């Protein structure tokens, strides 16, 4: 069983309790703050290169190194559910302008194609994975919702106390992580795809 | 003589498959993406016995000090992209910039390699754009396939010839 927070104040209490113990350095905090301002750019380059960083400029490659290594200090003390919102391009380029019906519902053909592509399969993410402790942030309105099952001891950092966007209850996960998609269904709304996945871990494990 | 070659390029372009085709004349599919290795073999290059040294980089964890070290030690570069992946082609400019930043020599032995030529049916990068970029960079462009062996020996031998010519001055 994975903890799933049902109250914002409780989630914050749990998150703060983890954060207090991290003991992040000044440069580590700075890399993390910058990440919250620039995630889609950093993650975009990681995705463009399938995780290869040796073509990254000095500033970016140093930030990646700091982010990577900060996860040595940030682990979850228990099994936890994390929530993530995604736009259609997350399913592939062919879904980008294709996922939605004209009335805002998920197209059933698009959905069935996505289900065939991803269900009961491992998926590798080259970018860092931004998630929230709950499903009530601004990202909860995106057409794709992922519920990640993250096991006790896994690399996972509560970065809300230093985020440029406090209130998101952000839990950051390492880049180059694999997860297994266990379930894919439509919301009762018909307006969202709800994905349940089991987080497996990251390939990025510096000494 | 020992000619030191570095493989560069985005994940999944065929650096490993190219290296192993050259080294052992086999097509090796899905070699561990995050695994790097060095290879060495004696070859006859235009009637002279020499050794080639290949670093097949992984690159996912090659932080500033690591990549800067091996860019400095490297004498010639095979810059690989997949003809089926525009993003990998776009990325080639990044690897070259970072190589040029440490070597401070535009005359660095360098070949642009469009790999997966057997996948013409899935081509995303035009020959036009790649040839144009190669000319802009004053380097040769060669299309390869580690699957069919197409131009594989050629790229390694051509790069060696460039390293050799650069060593001749002086
Ligand atoms: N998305 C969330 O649920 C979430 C959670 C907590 C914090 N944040 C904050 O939001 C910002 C990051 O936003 P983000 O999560 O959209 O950034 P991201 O880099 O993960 O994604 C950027 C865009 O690309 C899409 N995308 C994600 N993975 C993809 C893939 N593998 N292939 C193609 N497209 C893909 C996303 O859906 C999004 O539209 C940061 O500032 C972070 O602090 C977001
Ligand atoms: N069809 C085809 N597939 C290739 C070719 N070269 C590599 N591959 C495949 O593409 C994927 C990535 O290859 P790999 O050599 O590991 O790329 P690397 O990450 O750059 O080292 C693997 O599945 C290879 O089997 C090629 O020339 N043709
Ligand atoms: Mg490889």
């Amino acid at each position: 069983t994975y903890q799933e927070f049902t109250n914002i104040d409780q989630a914050k209490a749990w998150g703060n309790a983890q954060y207090k113990k991290y003991g992040l350095s000044k440069s580590e905090k700075e890399a993390i703050v910058s990440y919250t301002k620039s995630a889609s750019e950093i993650n975009g380059k990681l995705r463009q290169n399938k995780g290869v960083i040796n073509g990254f400029p000095s500033n970016l490659i140093k930030q990646v190194e700091l982010l990577d290594k900060s996860f040595n200090k940030m682990k979850t003390p228990e099994n936890i559910m994390l929530f993530r919102g995604d736009d259609p391009a997350y399913l592939g380029t062919e879904f980008q302008n294709t996922l939605l019906n004209s009335n805002g519902t998920i197209n059933k053909t698009a959905f069935e194609k996505a289900k065939a592509k991803f269900l009961n399969k491992d998926r590798l993410e080259y970018g860092y994975i931004s998630t929230s402790l709950m499903n009530v942030s601004q990202f909860a309105g995106r057409p794709i919702i992922t519920k990640f099952k993250v096991a006790k001891g896994s690399k996972a950092g509560y970065i809300d106390p230093i985020s440029a966007f406090a209130g998101q209850l952000e839990m950051l996960l390492p880049r180059h992580s694999t997860y297994h998609i266990d379930d894919m269904r439509l919301s009762s709304d018909g307006k969202q795809i709800i994905i349940t996945a089991t987080m497996m871990g990251t390939a990025i494990n510096p000494k | 003589a020992l000619h030191k070659v570095i493989m560069v390029g985005s994940g999944g372009v065929g650096k490993s498959a190219l290296t192993l085709q050259f080294m052992y004349d086999e097509f090796v599919e899905d070699y561990e993406p995050t695994k790097a290795d060095s290879y060495r073999k004696k070859v006859v290059l235009d009637g002279e016995e020499v050794q080639i040294d290949i670093l097949d980089t992984a690159g996912q964890e090659d932080y500033a000090a690591i990549r800067d070290n091996y860019f400095r030690s490297g004498e010639g570069f095979l810059c690989v992209f997949s003809i089926t992946e525009m993003e990998s082609f776009a990325a080639t400019a990044d690897f070259r910039e970072q190589i040029l930043r440490v070597k401070e020599d535009e005359n660095v032995p360098f070949l642009l390699v469009g790999n997966k030529s057997d996948l013409e049916d899935k081509r995303q990068v035009s020959v036009e754009e790649a040839k144009n970029r190669a000319e802009q960079w004053n380097v040769n462009y060669v299309e390869t396939s580690a699957k069919t062996r197409a131009n594989v020996d050629k790229v390694f031998f051509d790069l060696m010839r460039e390293i050799r010519a650069r060593k001749m001055e002086d």
